[PDB]
């Protein structure tokens, strides 16, 4: 247990408080749609015409 | 640990200085220095 924990590195940390690591995604998103309008404004139905 | 130095040079050998170098990357106090904090401020 000893050699499976001397794989492993040590950093020195300043505290003894709680630490942190920032993680992120990625920027570029595709955004779904809620619901779609013609000109005169009444919504697009699933049995309509283009 | 800090691996056995007290050996014949034949067992001395690449593994050996490896662990010695991978020893000091896991594991400062001196009891002459102020610690690199009180230093730091100082800077």
């Amino acid at each position: 247990l000893d050699t499976f924990l001397n794989s492993f590195p040590t950093r020195e940390f300043e505290d003894d408080n709680e630490y942190y690591w920032d993680v992120i995604g990625s920027s570029r998103r595709n955004i779904p749609l809620v619901e779609a309008r013609d000109e005169n404004g009444v919504v697009v139905a699933a049995n309509a015409a283009n | 640990n800090f691996p056995r130095q007290m050996l014949p040079f034949s067992k001395k050998t690449k593994q050996w200085r490896k662990d010695c170098l991978l020893w000091a990357n896991q594991k400062n106090y001196s009891l002459v220095r102020k610690s690199v904090i009180h230093k730091k401020i100082n800077y």
